[PDB]
C-alpha cells in the first residue's frame, strides 16, 4: 500500500518541480524586461 | 535606476534561490523515483511472504 501512496506524492512533487521551473524561466524574462528598461 | 536595480536584485535573489530550492527537491525526487522501483520490489517482497504465510497454511492442508 505504501508503494503507491509515496509514488503518487512523488509525481505531485515532480509536478511542482516543473511549476518551479516555469516561475524560474519567467523570472529570467522579468529580469530581461528590467535589463532592457 | 535604483528602483530598477532594486527590482533586478529582488528578481535575481529569488531567481537563484528558487533554482537551488527546485534542484534540491528535483534531485531528491530522482532518488524518490528510483525508490519507486524499490517500492515495486517492496510490494513484490511484502506480498511474497504474505502468500508464504498462506503457503505456510496451504501445504498443511495438502
Amino acid at each position: 500500500g505504501s508503494f503507491d501512496e509515496i509514488s503518487q506524492y512523488i509525481q505531485e512533487l515532480e509536478e511542482e518541480r516543473r511549476l518551479t521551473e516555469s516561475s524560474i524561466r519567467k523570472m529570467e524574462k522579468e529580469k530581461s524586461d528590467l535589463n532592457e528598461k | 535606476i535604483d528602483e530598477l536595480t532594486t527590482r533586478k536584485c529582488s528578481v535575481d535573489a529569488r531567481l537563484q534561490a528558487e533554482n537551488e530550492r527546485a534542484e534540491r527537491q528535483d534531485r531528491g525526487l530522482k532518488e524518490a523515483e528510483t525508490t519507486y522501483a524499490k517500492l515495486v520490489e517492496s510490494q513484490k517482497t511484502l506480498v511474497d511472504f504474505v502468500r508464504k504465510e498462506y503457503e505456510d497454511t496451504k501445504h498443511q492442508k495438502y
